[PDB]
């Protein structure tokens, strides 16, 4: 349940949202 | 003892062989990339690596100023050939499938798969005097082709050991026996039988072929035992003759055997005892009587430890 | 038929080989389930499955690597569990279809890191020879000492006369000892390298951090030393001129500067 | 001529030093910091230094660290600072054991590392202290050299050693980390491990996946005593030890 | 060099000058032990092999104790690659009516990628076909560059910096393994090239 | 016997204690649901569980925190509600296991941080005495 | 599966422990 | 659902995956 699609989906689905995200939230995560 | 490997030209070979020769202790008077004179407490002996082929000749002393096939004592001077040509073993140009390489400190044994079913080997080293007193006893052999596409064991072609073959510039192989019926000692026997030379040697290198000179033959042809599939090897026996056809056997060729390969693929291993044998062809696989596309089922056996 | 295979839209059967060789040693594996002959060469099953992740490159050596799967047991990795061998396992991927006796080339480098994440799996990392442009370029120091390791392209001496071969006479946990080194002045050997044969044309290799009498410290431990196999131990150069004249006489060849000048500039503030 | 001064004096002055930062006398481990000082004494190991980079204490108690090979960490337990070396001075026997069936649960991680990589040469940088001039010694590896096809080499600054044969050894010691090919383990332990502190060495044995007993050094820490009750620890295979010569 | 100017700061009226003897040692694989260094300076004198190195005599300076800064000019490329230059008939690009003997910048990535000095890499590794062509496009554009060396950085910059310069990129290539450089222009016809 | 009991296959029973000292002023907790007597100090129970995240070493203070999580309704976090206490909270964790009069100290610090994520529950970060090397 | 609930997750949820666990783990992420 | 298994995956499985999947997209992620 939390194995195969909680971790897996990293790999190749979970990148660009996690991209957008990081490039929504800068000051807030770029420091700590 | 026993190594194994891969060489896209000749050169390469050349490179590996005296790197494993050095690293066991081979003394080698000068060494180049082409050009090798090199001895042992044996015997001398020099080579050269051609385009596609290897030139060797043996040697008794050694002088830096000669040419490869100038050293004193050279056999290109000192046979009864008219020619004077010194041994040349045959092969291709481009890749070598593998090279089985069999080292020691008194011999050096080479077999080279320059293709798929192609075998070429080169011979060196010398015989066991078997308590024997004679002076000598280094012998050199070469792979020769004839013709490609054609037989390529026609009559005209030699081959190790060779004990029949029609050429009259050439020669397969060779041998040492210094202090022949009086004459000098430096004296390079050639394995020929067709030219009536006084002084010869012969040898069981064909195998089992219709017209070769051998008492031996037929142990070879039986080596193969069909009741319990057994396979022995059979020492191979040379002979010189006198200069009065008067023959002297002079000894057999060290941690060497030749057998039939009827029932046995190349490379498959019979160990009989405590010393293992390797055994593989010596031109191409074929059947029992195509002695003119192939080498039939000869098969040369090494003692590997 | 390999590249028409790749565009056959029905014939798709693909096949991942591996090849690692060190000198004259070569290990063949591949991902099917039965060995495939290829250049006369078999490849062994492994039984369990070896798998990549995939290529990538991507002009960054740190990020371009190349992952491999394989079970426990897997021959040519064990090598690593106890000691990293000396010399590098260049690795060669090859790409072919069932039924077919043309392959290409994929991959081409050599490991780079191993580990066994689980009992029943191992991960390798393989690196390309990219990687190896990061570390610094200079190599160039004007001090005293020589600069060169001792038989360098640029020392340009023949270690082969002073090679020594000679059989351990006891072997410890941290100290080889033999009797024939100690008849050589304490230090002779000080920098110098112990080389042996492992398996075919290969050799492992260690260091000496110092030599005295016949007792001598080895770096590292001198684990998977053999205690009865033949060893060759080479000098080593402390880098004085006076050393490199005296011992090896190589003094033109000598690289460091001893005495040109230390510190005297032309632009400074009082000459005296 | 060269009046050198004990780094672990160094580092508890700038701990308690009241003009510096200025912490109670109190939280220090005695015993720990004397028996560190007697070492670093017994091995004559000083350094010099000195103050106008005017940064976090942080960075100058890590250059001290890196140049000594110590680590400093406030013991959970006691509560007090404590300082570790990094030296082959312990005794095989009265070490923790650690095994599947007596604290170990799962180990991960192996990070067997290459070899054919790494230096060949190492250049370390000093200075004299009599004249204060750069000056720097070469610690050589013929034997990876002899493997490498390609010479390479690396530059480290040791401004802190004042003399050559100090910068030896630390030299020799850098090399004997670097090209040794360490192994390091990332295992996780039950309750067993609770009382282990950063840099201490134990041994760790697991039989089914073939590793002997070997001595590691404890890295990072991280333990939960409620909830998941996973504690899990990082190692590293011990090759840390400063050469007298 | 016979070096003559001993009124350059305007001699004992001004500041002195530049008068001496100037011998230069390149450091050649052959060069030799220059007596007068040894015996001037004494003790285990080596030949200096590998490295440029001068040596000055003469007159530096009048008046005042205070001797000036110098700057010296000098042209390399030739003297590398040890003992085999690579492709030598491109090897150097002429600017200015000769005045400015630039290097191709194809043969400084060679021997950053095959100098034995630098890193030193086994020359059977390089594609020689893309390199010669490499060469042969950037001397016919005239396209050289200089550099000097002292940052001490990682080769990866130096070779960045150097791409950057001409607009290159150096890949090793997959099927075949060896290294291939590829250059960004408009030298291709649209025929051959795959569609996708 | 604490050692022991934490040998132990059998007897598990991990309970963490809480102490807040401010000089003369002491606050005792404890994450059990009844009270403990330890020291001739007895710690209350929160009606709803203190719990926390981990200890971790790692040698660097900004990332070895400790946090702590306690209902809205905690005295010791209160004062913090309008304005931080100008002496800083010291804090000891021991561990013990029920029926055991022996304890381990685990962790010690001052309060570095709180907040009231919720009105029900709380999150208090702990820091080190490391994190004080920092400055310059 | 791995599309609405793997990578939208990021919205409002997936953030606080995302940052959590990077100031558990800097000196191992910080640098590669 | 999108609360105990999208952020508390984050404990000690969702880690090893970010950071492979880190060290596969750096030039990409290192800046912004």
């Amino acid at each position: 349940d939390t194995d195969q699609m909680a971790a897996d989906m990293w790999a190749g689905k979970g990148g660009e949202h996690f991209l957008v995200w990081l490039n929504k939230n800068r000051q807030a995560v770029k420091q700590i | 003892a026993y190594f194994t490997g891969t060489a896209n030209n000749p050169a390469d070979l050349l490179a590996k062989v005296r790197v494993h020769a050095e690293s066991l202790g081979w003394v080698t008077d000068r060494a180049s990339a082409s050009e090798w004179l090199c001895h042992n407490a044996d015997g001398y002996w020099s080579f050269n690596a051609g385009a596609n082929q290897f030139q060797m000749a043996g040697n008794t002393g050694f002088d830096n100023s000669l040419a490869w096939n100038a050293q004193p004592g050279n056999s290109v001077q000192n046979n009864p050939y008219s020619s004077k040509g010194p041994t040349v073993a045959q092969l291709s140009g481009g890749p070598f499938t593998r090279y089985h390489l069999f080292a020691t400190a008194a011999y050096l044994h080479l077999h080279v798969e320059i293709a798929a079913g192609q075998f070429r080997p080169v011979m060196i080293g010398s015989l066991n005097k078997r308590g024997v007193g004679y002076t000598g006893g280094q012998y050199v052999c070469g792979s020769f082709i004839y013709t490609p596409g054609q037989a390529l064991t026609n009559n005209w072609s030699s081959h190790p050991f060779d004990g029949y073959h029609i050429q009259y510039s050439n020669s397969s192989c060779m041998l040492r026996l210094d202090g022949l019926d009086g004459g000098p000692s430096p004296e390079w026997l050639p394995f020929d039988y067709t030219t009536n030379v006084p002084r010869r040697v012969v040898g069981p290198g064909r195998g089992n072929y219709s017209s070769q000179y051998h008492p031996d033959v037929g142990l070879i042809d039986a080596s193969a035992n069909e009741l319990n599939s057994s396979t022995t090897t059979v020492p191979c026996a040379i002979y010189a003759f006198g200069a009065q056809q008067r023959s002297r056997y002079v000894g057999e060729v060290p941690d060497f055997g030749i057998c039939n390969m009827a029932f046995l693929a190349p490379g498959d291993p019979l160990v009989v005892g405590s010393d293992t044998w390797r055994v593989y062809p010596l031109l191409q696989r074929g059947t029992a009587t195509d002695f003119d596309s192939t080498s039939a089922w000869v098969g040369y056996c090494f003692r590997v430890v | 038929s390999f590249n028409s295979r790749e565009s056959s839209l029905a014939d798709g059967q693909p096949v991942r080989l591996y090849q690692f060789s060190r000198g004259a040693i070569r290990w063949s594996y591949n991902s099917s389930d039965r060995d495939i002959t290829y250049q006369n060469q078999i490849f062994r099953t492994v039984p369990g499955g070896i798998t990549d992740n995939g290529i990538i490159c991507s002009g960054d050596p740190q990020s371009d690597q190349f992952v491999i799967t394989a079970p426990a047991d897997l021959d040519v990795a064990l090598l690593y569990k106890t000691r990293s061998p000396s010399d590098a396992i260049d690795l060669v991927v090859y790409d072919m279809h069932y039924g077919d006796a043309e392959a290409a080339v994929s991959w081409v480098g050599q490991i780079g890191d191993v580990d066994w994440p689980t009992v029943d799996s191992c991960r390798i990392t393989c690196v390309s020879e990219d990687e190896l442009m990061d570390q610094p370029g200079l190599t160039d120091t004007y001090c005293r000492t020589c600069t060169a390791i001792v038989g360098d392209h640029r020392c340009k001496v023949n270690l082969v006369p002073y090679r020594v071969t000679l059989t351990p006479q006891s072997v410890s946990a941290w100290v080889i000892s033999s009797g024939v080194v100690a008849g050589y002045a304490d230090g002779w050997f000080t920098g110098g390298y112990v080389e042996w044969q492992v398996d075919g044309d290969n050799y492992d290799r260690r260091f000496i951090e110092q030599h005295a009498g016949a007792d001598l410290h080895i770096l590292g431990g001198t684990e998977g030393i053999p205690a009865g196999g033949q060893l060759r131990v080479y000098p080593g150069c402390d880098g004085l001129a006076q050393t490199c004249d005296d011992k090896f006489s190589n003094l033109p060849n000598f690289r460091g500067f001893n005495a040109m000048q230390g510190k005297s500039p032309f632009d400074g503030d009082q000459v005296w | 001529q060269i009046k050198a001064m004990n780094p672990a004096h160094i580092l508890y002055l700038v701990y308690t030093g009241r003009d510096f930062r200025g912490l109670a006398r109190t939280r220090m481990d005695e015993a720990s910091w004397r028996a560190a000082a007697d070492t670093l004494y017994a091995e004559g190991f000083g350094l010099c230094f000195e103050w106008t980079r005017s940064d976090s204490f942080k960075n100058f108690c890590e250059t001290v660290k890196s140049h000594i090979g110590a680590e400093v960490y406030p013991n959970r337990q006691t509560g007090q600072i404590s300082i570790r070396l990094l030296r082959d001075d312990y005794n095989v026997a009265d070490l923790p054991l650690f095994d599947e069936d007596s604290g170990l649960l799962e180990i991960t991680q192996e990070k067997t590392g290459s070899t054919s990589l790494a230096p060949s040469q190492l250049i370390v940088k000093y200075i004299d202290q009599i004249d204060g001039a750069q000056r720097q010694i070469i610690v050589n590896n013929n034997a990876v050299a002899a493997s490498q096809g390609r010479r390479s080499s690396e530059e480290i600054e040791f401004l802190g050693v004042p003399t050559g044969e100090l910068a030896g050894r630390v030299g020799e010691r850098e090399m004997r980390l670097k090209t040794t090919g360490l192994k390091r383990y990332k295992g996780v332990f039950d309750r067993r491990a609770r009382s282990l502190n950063p840099g201490q060495p134990f041994l760790i044995r697991s039989t089914p996946r073939g590793i002997p007993e070997t001595v590691v050094r404890v890295g990072r820490i991280e333990d939960n005593f409620l909830g998941d009750g996973k504690i899990t620890l990082t190692v590293v295979q011990d090759q840390f030890n400063l050469p007298a010569t | 060099v016979r070096i003559n100017a001993p009124e350059l700061f305007g001699g004992d009226k001004g500041e002195g000058g530049l008068d001496g003897t100037l011998d230069v040692l390149f450091g050649e694989e052959d060069q030799g032990v220059l007596p007068r260094l040894a015996a001037m300076l004494g003790g285990l004198v080596p030949a200096f092999r590998g490295v440029t190195t001068c040596f000055y005599s003469g007159l530096v300076t009048s008046v005042n104790p205070y001797p000036k800064k110098w700057e010296i000019l000098r042209r390399g490329g030739n003297r590398l690659w040890d003992g085999n230059p690579w492709y030598p008939e491109k090897q150097f690009v002429w600017l200015a009516d000769g005045q400015i003997k630039a290097m191709n910048p194809a043969h400084i990535l060679y021997l950053v990628y095959t100098g034995r000095d630098f890193r030193g890499l086994a020359r059977t590794r390089m594609d020689e076909a893309s390199w010669r062509a490499a060469a042969d496009t950037l001397y016919a554009e005239g396209f050289g560059l200089c550099f000097e060396w002292t940052r001490s950085d990682s080769f990866k910059n130096f070779c960045e910096t150097v791409k950057s310069h001409i607009g290159a990129e150096v890949y090793p290539n997959r099927q075949t393994g060896q290294i291939s450089i590829r250059l960004l222009r408009d030298d291709y016809n649209v025929a051959d090239l795959p569609l996708f």
